[PDB]
């Protein structure tokens, strides 16, 4: 994916702030109650049928944490996207059968859980690049699939 | 369909965000033209540059249809008709554009309002713009 | 929304297809699960094979709530209510396997009536499919 | 893609009685009809307000015999798809800014045209295989892009 010097930048630095523990929890758990359809897919973590029950299900944040760890070994390859994801994408693809849109609405709710982080810091140029930077990610999930 | 709980929790977002209503609808207008390149298209004659006017003027027009949505939950084809047969019989807006302006708009939310976003309003409010949706692109099924 | 002439194109469709429906549907039932494997995990304890006589069964059902669709292009909510509560608020179906299935759909149309699977016939059939479709996920709007 | 056997050489098999000079331009006409946004990709080729005036559109023609020719090269290449779209790629993503989702739209336009063409030679294992060949050029096609 090719991000401009300021978008580049702009992505490591807010990263750079992120509460990794945290984080990726909240995009997991947000997914779960927003597209409820996407709890079939962790049953074994439980009652689901609240967003309380959700946000602070001890599994839902020990997974979303290894999430956010993907995303940042994304962040740190951005150049080969269609490599560390290429285990992931196995897993994902040939193994769960998760349909792409799926990728792309959890890409999304990260954004929008970066932007509640963030605030006023989180500017449209900012989101801007960090939109290319989740399509990547959904898109190199998406390979070797279908 | 939204219940009752999802009414109180898009119309207290409604009422919270009050006469910033226009202008976070042309915040959320900037953030899809910014990182959806593909929307712009939509508005050739537009001056598209960051304070420009015109997306400022579009964002107030946004606003006050999803004001018009809010007050017509279930009457809501009828409330946005005309509106319909613009987006969807005359422009032809790909549905996928509307998924992408409903995402811009939340962001513009969790944006400003960090603390009252909580999951539960965030799932209230994206049920609420997925109804406008469907209405808009409505005249395609 | 449905133009007269798409009406009519559906109707058409309907009365061509007659007796062959709850065994199209199963085919398109079969279609859908094999091209796409996902879905499968909506019905575990079913038999899935080939001529299963469940999947057979199921295919009818399926037409037939088309068909009930088809007899209520302006009453669609109140007409699969139930089946709305039942994939939308129950089984929590991904809204974009009804888009899946809904191809599936016109695959096996146009497999078995392609002088009739017309571009204009192919375009009234998938606007209504995805009427249908707003119906059954509409209870997540 | 990974493609059993039999599904390898189903597509094989089915590809080589398709008419190439038809074929494409009958899945380009019923998307741009089935699916009117797509129009406004192509402006240039003149008044497509009508399905006949779509299906019989010299350029309508021309064009999806081009696409056509796109997707044989990828059934020559299963196995390096990101190659032979590496190209059409940044066309399609980096100038175009075409969403994938519509990617995903004429794959499966391109199915049922297929469907149409062969009737219950189709079966639904053939279409299964297609699917899966379907969907790797579109994930080919939508990297290098967002
Ligand atoms: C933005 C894209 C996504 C990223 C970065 C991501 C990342 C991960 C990681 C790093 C793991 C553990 C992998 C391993 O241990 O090898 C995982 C597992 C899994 N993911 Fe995702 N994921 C994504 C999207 C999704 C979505 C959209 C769903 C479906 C709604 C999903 C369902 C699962 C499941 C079921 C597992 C295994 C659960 C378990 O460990 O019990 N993933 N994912
Ligand atoms: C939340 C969904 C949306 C709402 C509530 C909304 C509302 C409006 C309103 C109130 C108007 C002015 C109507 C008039 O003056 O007749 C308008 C026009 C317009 N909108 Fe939307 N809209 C939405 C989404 C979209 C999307 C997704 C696009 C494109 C990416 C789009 C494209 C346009 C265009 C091209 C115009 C005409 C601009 C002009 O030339 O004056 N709209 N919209
Ligand atoms: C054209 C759209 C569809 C129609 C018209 C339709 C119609 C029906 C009907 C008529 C029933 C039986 C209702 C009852 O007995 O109460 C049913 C049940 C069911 N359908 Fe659908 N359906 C559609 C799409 C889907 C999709 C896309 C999926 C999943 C990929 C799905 C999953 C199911 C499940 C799991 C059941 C319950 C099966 C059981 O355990 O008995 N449906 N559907
Ligand atoms: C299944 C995926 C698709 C394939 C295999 C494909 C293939 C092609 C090919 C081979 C060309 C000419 C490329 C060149 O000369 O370098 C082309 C051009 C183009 N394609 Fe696609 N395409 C696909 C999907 C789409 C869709 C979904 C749209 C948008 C609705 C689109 C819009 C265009 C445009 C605007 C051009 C240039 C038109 C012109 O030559 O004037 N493509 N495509």
């Amino acid at each position: 994916v090719h991000l401009t010097p300021e978008e580049k930048s702009a992505v490591t630095a807010l990263w750079g702030k992120v509460n990794v523990d945290e984080v990726g929890g909240e995009a997991l758990g947000r997914l779960l109650v927003v597209y409820p359809w996407t709890q079939r897919f962790f049953e074994s973590f439980g009652d689901l049928s609240t967003p309380d029950a959700v946000m602070g299900n001890p599994k839902v944040k020990a997974h979303g944490k290894k999430v956010l760890g993907a995303f940042s070994d994304g962040l740190a390859h951005l150049d080969n996207l269609k490599g560390t994801f290429a285990t992931l994408s196995e897993l994902h693809c040939d193994k769960l059968h998760v349909d792409p849109e799926n990728f792309r609405l959890l890409g999304n709710v990260l954004v929008c859980v970066l932007a509640h982080h963030f605030g006023k810091e989180f500017t449209p140029p900012v989101q801007a690049a960090y939109q290319k930077v989740v399509a990547g990610v959904a898109n190199a999930l998406a390979h070797k699939y279908h | 369909v939204l219940s009752p709980a999802d009414k109180t929790n898009v119309k207290a977002a409604w009422g919270k965000v009050g006469a910033h209503a226009g202008e976070y609808g042309a915040e959320a207008l900037e953030r899809m033209f910014l990182s959806f390149p593909t929307t712009k298209t939509y508005f050739p004659h537009f001056d598209l540059s960051h304070g420009s006017a015109q997306v400022k003027g579009h964002g107030k027009k946004v606003a006050d249809a999803l004001t018009n949505a809010v007050a017509h939950v279930d009457d809501m084809p009828n409330a946005l008709s005309a509106l319909s047969d613009l987006h969807a019989h005359k422009l032809r807006v790909d549905p996928v554009n509307f998924k992408l302006l409903s995402h811009c708009l939340l962001v513009t939310l969790a944006a400003h309002l960090p603390a009252e976003f909580t999951p539960a309003v965030h799932a209230s409010l994206d049920k609420f713009l997925a109804s406008v949706s469907t209405v808009l692109t409505s005249k395609y099924r």
